[PDB]
């Protein structure tokens, strides 16, 4: 889950 | 560097309270030009989109303790209900660059190095590579993202997963009886009669839904206007086209339906509003795409799943909306209760808001403009949908929590299946490691889908200068933003733990300060020492403490509720004003007061407090929620003639109600005017109903008291007046 469009990693 | 200056004095040789300070903006963000790109006042984020509480960021965590001030944010992403109203910059060429390591955005910040072939960042000191691109007449210099603190991106696709949605709206509206007998049904059907081209619709796909609900969920089947009533009844409460329509193409459709259904349940005797089966009929409505359900109820949920009583249901459907994109606003008006508490969880986490009109009632014609004034202006309001924010701190700072209606779990992200306009935020900064550098930085992006299918990246880079002297972090204290960092604090300690509790936390917050400013920093006799920057902070929340929201005593549930959800994501401008009111003392009012400069000019604001009431005067009382206008009970006959028209001030008008129009009275005329620029903000759909009182039979008695009640700076009740106040702490703070 902790991964999200706004980081772009 | 020119650091604020700490300016010392006695808050007891300041009262009354020099209150204009609460409309002072906050202290100087020092910082040389040196530091900036593009110099300009647009360089370093404006306080209208972020106030730090500090200014002068303590460089380590041990002067941070010391000091005893909070570090926190006032975020505050949009300004107005529209996105037409001052725009930022807007990017659309689609270079986006960010550090390889952090992921900040380049911003006024960032040092270029080496011939400017590469960039350090600011917030980690990684070494970056400069595009090709940046230099392609204009030079990188001309660019937003390097000229200004707060400006906005076109996202490019990698931001995206699926094609930006429409702005879809599915109104929930209740119909059993209570609704029919107040005039709820006919209010909600007729505002949105005559608001139809008030809702968004940018880029023409605005879609629209309509759920009457009583003991069974009623849909509606619209067609295109171009092919030309369609009702289906589902009463098993245990169990999209044409239902979700175009308001365009059905504009006349929509139209017709709308003038129907107060006749359809015209007669409705069922008291059942299922709201719980219906939310959930909503979600599978237009979960597929995300978007608003809006309540509109009079009726405490009665049947199906989620019924309450004189419950997590609903906390749960929260969960479930953060997963398809779903927010959902409240409008609750009745004289029944409501439990505010518990719906307007449904709201909070799910970046909504929950409206409440207490004794709402068709009967009262007041009643009737409050509600649809409000949710004529909420359901005109600009939105985005799949949105996230999150705030990025220079090396050694922490976002560790996150205020205001969102979703937010265990991440430093937080998701607004729909950002509003009219609401704050709030993020508390821990300093972890010690900063090392003269300077450190915060930087919020908000990745978003507007309501014209766009996707865009806002940005807001705030600069803040370091420091090691406790004078210097406390001369460049924001004694407002810091209230709210306590309003916050207090709310959640309410909300949570005890009312008790959270009053208590409120006086610490000003006992600590108090103490810490006496110990910490270095002639007369006694005097309660304090910084000019500072000088309202113990005003505001002793103040604070005589709310509705923290008040010890007696108040309804609903309205207690409802007093915290409001404080709790107000924007910072009103907060303080629903904390601290705005007071004017009209008799008395200067020529220019009433009339023209089409904005009205306003006399200055006095202070909240009985002592400068006198019984011949006239005052106005704006506390962001109503308007007062207290008339002594012995004011001269021409005084009570000019501004209702008669002589007898026993003969005036009492309770909720307008001012009449006294024609060639020029002062009639200003004080309408008055009352009528109290009324217009382009960035709160709030409408404040009128009170009117006379001063010097049991509904006099209660309006005294109520608008009595608002001069917080008065004994009022179990609770000390603020010059007494100031008494206590000075008493404690000493050895
Ligand atoms: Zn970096």
């Amino acid at each position: 889950q902790l991964k999200d469009l706004e980081s772009q990693i | 560097r020119p650091m604020n200056q700490l300016y010392p004095i006695d808050l007891l040789t300041e009262l009354p309270p020099p209150i204009t300070d609460l409309t002072l903006p906050p202290p100087p963000l020092v910082i040389p030009p040196e530091r900036m790109l593009v110099p300009s006042e647009l360089s370093n984020a404006s306080p209208d989109y972020i106030r730090s509480t500090l200014n002068a960021v303590p460089k380590n965590s041990s002067l941070l303790k010391k000091s005893k001030l909070p570090f926190g944010l006032v975020i505050r992403p949009y300004q107005h209900l529209y996105d037409d109203i001052d725009p930022p910059p807007l990017n659309e060429d689609g270079l986006i660059v960010r550090c390889r390591r952090c992921r900040s955005y380049m911003n006024p910040f960032v040092t270029f190095i080496e011939q400017g072939r590469r960039w350090r960042c600011n917030f980690c000191r990684l070494a970056n590579d400069v595009p090709m691109q940046m230099d392609q007449p204009k030079s990188r210099y001309d660019r937003n993202e390097i000229k200004c603190a707060v400006m906005e991106y076109m996202a490019p696709k990698e931001y995206t997963l699926r094609q930006p949605p429409p702005a879809t709206y599915c109104f929930l509206i209740d119909v059993s009886q209570s609704s029919i007998k107040s005039g709820l049904l006919a209010t909600t059907i007729n505002t949105l009669l005559q608001n139809l081209d008030s809702i968004p619709n940018h880029d023409e796909r605005t879609r629209i839904s309509i759920l009457c609900v009583d003991n069974a969920i009623h849909y509606f089947k619209i067609p295109l206007d171009s092919e030309n009533i369609n009702m289906m009844d589902i009463a098993d409460l245990e169990e999209p086209n044409s239902m979700v329509v175009s308001l365009k193409a059905c504009r006349q459709n929509i139209e017709t339906l709308l003038t129907k259904i107060p006749q359809i349940f015209q007669s409705n005797l069922i008291t059942n509003f299922a709201l719980g089966p219906a939310l959930k009929s909503a979600y599978h409505l237009i979960g597929g795409v995300g978007g608003k359900i809006i309540v509109v109820s009079g009726t405490l949920p009665n049947l199906g799943i989620g019924k309450l009583q004189r419950d997590s249901f609903y906390k749960n459907f929260t969960i479930d909306c953060s997963k398809v994109q779903i927010t959902v606003d409240l409008f609750l008006a009745s004289e029944d209760y409501m439990d505010v508490a518990s719906l307007s969880n449904l709201s909070r986490f799910t970046a909504g808001q929950t409206h409440f009109y207490p004794g709402f009632s068709g009967k009262n014609p007041n009643d009737i403009v409050k509600f649809s004034t409000e949710f004529a202006k909420h359901i005109s309001m600009d939105f985005c949908m799949e949105t996230v924010m999150r705030a990025r701190g220079s090396t050694g700072l922490r976002m560790s929590r996150f205020y205001g209606h969102f979703f937010n779990r265990s991440s430093d992200l937080c998701a607004f299946s729909t950002m509003p306009r009219d609401q704050s935020y709030l993020f508390e900064v821990n300093v972890d490691e010690s900063i090392m550098a003269d300077y450190c930085y915060v930087q919020v992006a908000v990745l978003l889908s507007l309501n014209n299918s766009q996707r865009r990246i806002r940005i807001i880079t705030l600069a803040m200068p370091t420091t090691e002297s406790l004078a210097e972090v406390y001369a460049s204290a924001d004694q407002l933003a810091i209230a709210s960092f306590y309003n916050s604090k207090a709310v959640e300690k309410a909300l949570n733990s005890s009312l008790d509790d959270a009053r208590v936390l409120i006086n610490k917050s000003v006992q600590d300060i108090l103490a810490t400013y006496k110990k910490e920093i270095v002639a007369g006799g006694a005097p309660l020492r304090l910084c000019a920057n500072l000088r309202m902070f113990p005003l505001l929340m002793h103040s604070l403490t005589k709310h509705m929201a923290f008040r010890s005593g007696i108040v309804p549930s609903d309205h207690r509720a409802s007093a915290l959800n409001n404080l709790e994501s107000l924007p910072l401008k009103y907060l303080i004003k629903n904390i601290y009111p705005d007071v004017y003392s009209l008799h008395d009012m200067a020529d220019e007061a009433g009339l023209p400069v089409g904005t009205i000019v306003l006399p200055q604001p006095i202070n909240a407090t009985s002592s400068l009431f006198e019984r011949y005067g006239l005052y106005l009382i704006d506390n962001g929620n109503e308007l007062f206008l207290w008339m002594g009970g012995d004011a001269v006959p021409a005084l009570v003639f000019d501004v209702f028209g008669t002589q007898d001030i026993f003969d005036i008008p009492i309770g909720k109600q307008e001012i009449p129009v006294v024609e060639n009275s020029e002062f009639n005329q200003r004080v309408r005017n008055i009352i009528n620029q109290l009324r217009n903000h382009d960035d709160v759909i709030t409408y404040q109903s009128l009170y009117i009182v006379r001063g010097a039979a049991r509904e006099v008695a209660t309006l005294r008291l109520w608008a009595s009640s608002t001069l917080v700076e008065d004994k009022i009740l179990n609770n000390e007046s603020y010059r007494e106040f100031l008494q206590i702490m000075k008493a404690r703070i000493s050895k």
